RNA sequence: UUAAUUGCGAUAACGAACGAGACCUUAACCUACUAAAUAGGGUUGCUGGCACUUGCCGGUUGACUCUUCUUAGAGGGACUAU
């Protein structure tokens, strides 16, 4: 018997967007087809992670510089849910590049 | 562990970065030509695209073993949490980095450089992609400085695409008066370039209109009624 | 429900938030009477509409901004648009198209941006420079 | 004077009539004439505003730098020193107060008294530097209506920052000051002063 | 020989893009519903006061895109708004609200057919396809049959046909070259009429129902029996078209051409008049054309919707 | 200081060339028009095909011209 | 003619390639969509003060509801359009 709701809240974590998307599309086809209650995949701001270097090795040569970066998306989802449907759900539709985390909310 | 998202994604970029100039360095001689970090909840997989899978095998599947205990040493990473998979590139022409090395063997052997480059660039051709260069700086059978370029088809240099079809390489060679550098350019055939557009940006394709006849002026029609 | 609508204005950061229903003539911005914004010299600034229109033009009305943001300057300008933008709004939902109508004529008629969002917007420092288009200095000796 | 009742109680002053559109709520645009017939279309007088402050793209075009209110213009004008740069609630206080000084000094309402000081400093000749190298020369050359004004704006200014440099005597004041002396051909103004200098540089050297 | 010349009155402006649309409440007779580019449904009170014939009422906002189609609803409270944002809008005309957004369609939507008399929702749409949706926002009903572009569908008008039948027929058209009339309940297929050389963009049935008219770039107009099932007559606009609107008591039919606007008489076969009204600093070729219309009730009042953002009156009044 | 280069003109004039009976004097059916009959990456760019399009439609309607 | 070897064209030149553009990031516009206690808002509880007329200004992981504002995806929007 576990029957009691588990409130399990995921967040998921990509540097690029396309399959942290369609990460979030599986999760929630899979919640609906499975009939679970849902707060939808929130939108968090994408902090951008930004770096500015000298592009010469040596400093010698006009000043110029240029600026690398990469833009984290989190988009963190929630289910009051079960466990065991859940919990699979979990453990399935992952791609790489996309990090999934579960807290159980215990 | 307990570490901030951002240090980690940026630690994981560091790993992938590890886990290739590893790569490059031991697997070389072998055709290593990429590599992948591929994760799931049970085990994280390295998957190692090169060009002679068998050596990268090794005796038996020997030598990948010892790679992975390497890397669990290395890491810190326990017992059987990460297992190395071996695959045969799609295609060996299209990789510049497996052409750039197979450059630099050709070269260690003591070949004919010209040779070598357009045996390169007529092998980068017949695999297909639209358009190849190889160049090739340093002392060249002299003293003074030396850089020539070696091209086909052609190349686009400006513009995003320019990371989104052409691939790039570059090694040195140690030859007894010193270091060449190589360069290898193939810009990859939009028309088979998977996760990306499918076509140059100016790449405008009109389709051909059906044609149909228009006799038929007045061409009263009747159909049965339906439900 | 009372007939209440929901608009905004901005300059350059500064947002202000405007809810208007249907009130007896409460004008507050954060919570204070639009007599005491600050500058107190772009004070007529927030009164600007209304002078234009007339306040009885609002005697059923109740006005409350929020704004965040921003400096002062555009903070003033953001409540001014916010005004604006909510008069328009609430009379063209509930009382007439005519009557948006003259609204939009005379808030136009004067200080176009009173009604519309100023576009003009900072763009980013490139390096070599104090400025985005200012460069530091030269020696050539 | 037909008030209306709200929530919220407009002043006295504010909620009246007010649908007659004043300069700071006591200048009126009305009677104010432009005497020479050149430089209007160059003066938005026409134009009545609430407050000399009024931040709008007046500059991205050819032309719709003359759409200016005068009075903004001179306000922006006045804010010189590199330090000062800024700080336009200063000027529009500063400018404020000179107002309210010619409304002291001549009643006159003061909105024409600016304007004629305006038109009064324009210097309608100019020279340009045409001597070539060895022989040089200043030649004679009629000037733009607008670049009258531009002109008599930054003279005005000027005269009045010099003034009021290191001086006991208050910008606002100066500039008033300036502004009387300037109505009349009152020499005793440094902007009429400078005009008087270019005009007759010119003149010499037709 | 019937000696009834119209003669405009006024011109309702208001709008910022095209007039794409009309729409007449039968009930009301001074309601009117115009749909522009301007992305707003502007309802207008027709006042017999002054030069304006008609004066806005309510401007329904929540398009983002170009505004197409437009149709009243049979009590005159209702209006559904066919838009290019890829969506459909229903409104009440009285408070202003929309409570309906029937979303679906991949092509964006050009043409709306309201229900006989409420219950249901016809749409056409880019994407090959007619859309029978139902009043709260559900599509029922995905009609297939066009290779292309459904240009325009309209429900032909039930006069008395059989006292009771228990279905509602319309018409559609496109650039398919081919106009599909059909049935509605269940609800399928029925007979085509292939008469067009170029491709239809407007049809539109007589007020009885069992005649209607398609016309295209070609400029030639084919006037059809819905019952009969046969080819009435084939006129030609010598100009390409853009609206077509029967009258509701003439037995006549305005024409949206190109250059003005042609009103034949269909029983002498013959044109009556032109509509080429003056404009200033128009170099006879960027002269605006008529394209939306709208004959209200009695018959003796035509609505008319140029590009050049107006909406005229034209009082159907006698020369003696 | 927009002079539209040789891929948009080409690229037009070739649409002209094979669809002229199903382009208009209007700008946006004629973008939807080119936008479904041609495969086109940037919408910018098919903005600027549609541009193009409907001038030489314009041009057409008052004179033919040459190319 | 354009900012452009950018085009109109004229043409012992013809067709092609790079560069420019095209392209990507960002900034702006989306009362259209998708949603949100890690962002907000309304109503409504329970409370604090004042005016006492039911009005304001407040507080409050209470309840309900909403997404204009804040987010970020899909997209829409301009191409010199008229
Ligand atoms: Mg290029
Ligand atoms: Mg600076
Ligand atoms: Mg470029
Ligand atoms: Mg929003």
């Amino acid at each position: 018997q576990e029957v009691v709701i588990h409130k399990i809240r995921i967040n998921l974590t990509s540097t690029k967007v396309k399959q942290l998307e369609n990460v979030s599309a599986n999760i929630i086809k899979n919640a609906e087809t499975f009939k679970l209650v849902k707060k939808g995949p929130v939108r968090l701001p994408t902090k951008v992670l930004k770096i500015s270097t000298r592009k010469t090795p040596n400093g010698e040569g006009s000043k110029t510089w240029d600026t690398y970066e990469m833009r984290i998306h989190k988009r963190y989802i929630d289910l009051e849910a079960p466990a065991h449907i859940v919990k699979r759900i979990t453990q399935i539709t992952i791609e790489p590049g996309v990090d999934v985390e579960v807290i159980i909310a215990a | 562990a307990i570490i901030s998202k951002k240090r980690k994604l940026v630690a994981d970029g560091v790993f992938y970065a590890e886990l290739n100039e590893f790569f490059t360095r031991e697997l070389a001689e072998e055709g290593y030509s990429g590599v992948e970090v591929r994760v799931t909840p049970t085990k994280t997989e390295i998957i190692i695209r090169a060009t002679k899978v068998q050596d990268v095998v090794g005796e038996n599947g020997r030598r990948i073993n010892e790679l992975t205990l390497l890397i669990e040493k290395r890491f810190k990473y326990k017992r059987g949490t990460i297992a190395l998979y071996a695959e045969r590139v799609h295609d060996r022409g299209l990789s510049a980095v497996a052409q750039a090395e197979s450059m630099k063997f050709k070269l260690l052997n003591g070949l004919a450089i010209r040779r070598a480059a357009y045996g390169v660039v007529r092998y980068v051709m017949e695999s297909g992609a639209k358009g190849c260069e190889v160049v090739i700086s340093g002392k060249l059978r002299a003293a003074r400085a030396k850089s020539m370029k070696f091209a086909d088809g052609f190349l686009i240099h400006s513009g995003q695409p320019v990371n989104d079809f052409i691939e790039t390489a570059t090694r040195h060679v140690l030859l007894r008066q010193g270091v060449l550098g190589i360069k290898v350019k193939i810009m990859k055939d939009p028309s088979r370039n998977t996760s990306g557009p499918k076509a140059l940006p100016d790449a405008v394709t009109i389709i051909e209109p059906k044609e149909e006849e228009p006799v038929l002026e007045p061409s009263v029609k009747d159909y049965r009624p339906t439900e | 429900t009372v007939p209440s609508v929901q608009t905004f204005g901005k300059k350059k950061s500064a947002t202000a938030v405007a809810h208007v229903k249907a009130g007896k003539g409460l004008i507050k911005v954060n919570g204070s009477p639009i007599t005491l914004v600050q500058p107190e010299i772009l004070r007529f600034k927030v009164y600007e509409p209304l002078l234009l229109v007339g306040l009885d033009k609002f005697a059923n009305i109740d006005i409350r901004v929020k704004v965040t943001g921003g400096g002062h300057v555009s903070q003033v300008y953001a409540i001014r648009q916010a005004i604006a933008k909510g008069l328009v709004a609430y009379h063209q939902k509930f009382v007439d198209e005519q009557s948006k109508n003259e609204l939009k004529k005379a808030f136009t008629s004067y200080d176009r941006t009173l009604l519309i969002a100023d576009s003009r917007r900072p763009e980013p420092k490139k390096f070599g420079g104090r400025g985005a288009r200012s460069r530091f200095q030269k020696s050539y000796r | 004077f037909v008030p209306v009742e709200l929530a919220t109680t407009i002043p006295v002053e504010i909620q009246q009539a007010q649908q007659e559109i004043k300069l700071f709520n006591k200048w009126s645009f009305e009677d104010v004439e432009v005497k020479d017939a050149s430089l209007v279309d160059y003066i938005q007088i026409s134009k009545p505003i609430y407050v000399a402050h009024t931040a709008g793209r007046y500059a991205n075009k050819r032309f719709r730098k003359a759409q200016c209110p005068i009075v903004e213009r001179l306000t922006n004008s006045l804010m010189m020193n590199g330090r000062n740069n800024g700080k336009k609630l200063k000027a529009v206080r500063i400018v404020k107060h000179t107002l309210e000084i010619i409304n002291v000094l001549t009643d006159q309402n003061p909105l024409q008294v600016v304007v004629d000081a305006i038109i009064n400093s324009g210097p309608r000749e100019d020279t340009t530097r045409v001597g070539g190298g060895g022989a040089a020369r200043r030649q004679a050359v009629d000037v733009s209506p607008l670049r009258r004004v531009n002109q008599s704006i930054a003279l005005l200014t000027i005269g009045a920052r010099e003034a009021a440099f290191r001086n006991i005597k208050t910008i606002a004041e100066t500039l008033a000051e300036e502004l009387i002396n300037a109505a009349k051909g009152s020499s005793t103004s440094y902007a009429i002063k400078k005009k008087d200098e270019l005009e007759r540089v010119a003149k010499s050297n037709r | 020989s019937s000696n009834i010349m119209l003669v405009l009155r006024g011109t309702l402006e208001g709008h910022n893009g095209w007039v794409t649309s009309l729409s007449t409440s039968a009930a009301q007779p001074n309601l009117l519903v115009s749909g522009s580019r301007d992305k707003t449904l502007i309802s207008w009170r027709l006042t017999e006061n002054e030069q304006q014939f008609g004066v806005p009422v309510r401007s329904y906002k929540g398009h983002s895109h170009i505004v197409q189609d437009v149709v009243v609803s049979a009590d005159g409270n209702y209006a559904v708004s066919a838009s290019w944002d890829k969506t459909l809008r229903l409104w009440n005309l009285a408070t202003g609200n929309s409570e309906a957004r029937f979303v679906g369609h991949t092509g964006d939507v050009l043409s709306v057919a309201i229900d006989a008399n409420s219950s249901k929702i016809i749409s056409a749409s880019r994407d090959k396809t007619i859309r029978v949706w139902n009043t709260v926002g559900d599509c029922a009903y995905v009609l297939l049959g066009h290779t292309d572009w459904v240009t325009k569908v309209r429900v032909a008008p039930k006069n008395l046909e059989d006292v009771d039948d228990g279905r509602i027929t319309f018409v559609s058209a496109g650039m398919d070259k081919i106009v599909r009339s059909w049935s509605l309940n269940s609800y399928r297929i029925e007979a085509d009429f292939i008469g067009h050389n170029n491709y239809i963009n407007v049809v539109q049935p007589s007020p009885d129902g069992s005649l209607a008219a398609s016309a295209g770039k070609d400029g030639q107009i084919y006037v059809w029996n819905l019952k009969h099932k046969s080819a009435f007559m084939n006129f030609d606009a010598k100009d390409e078209v853009f609206a077509l609107a029967f009258s509701p008591s003439r037995f006549w039919l305005t024409a949206a051409t190109a250059s003005g606007i042609k009103i034949y008489d269909l029983e002498n076969e013959v044109l009556i008049d032109e509509l080429k009204p003056e404009f200033a600093g128009y170099t006879k070729a960027q002269d605006p054309h008529a394209v939306s219309l709208a004959w209200s009730a009695d018959g003796q009042t035509l609505f008319a919707g140029y590009t050049d953002n107006v909406i005229r009156v034209w009082q159907v009044m006698t020369a003696n | 200081g927009r002079v539209r280069t040789k891929t948009v003109k080409r690229a037009s004039k070739a649409l002209i060339e094979k669809y002229y009976p199903k382009l208009t004097m209007d700008f946006q059916t004629n973008k939807r028009l080119c936008d479904e009959i041609a495969t086109i990456q940037s919408k910018r760019l098919r903005n600027k095909i549609a541009g193009y399009t409907t001038h030489l439609m314009k041009r057409i309607q008052k004179g033919p011209v040459r190319g």
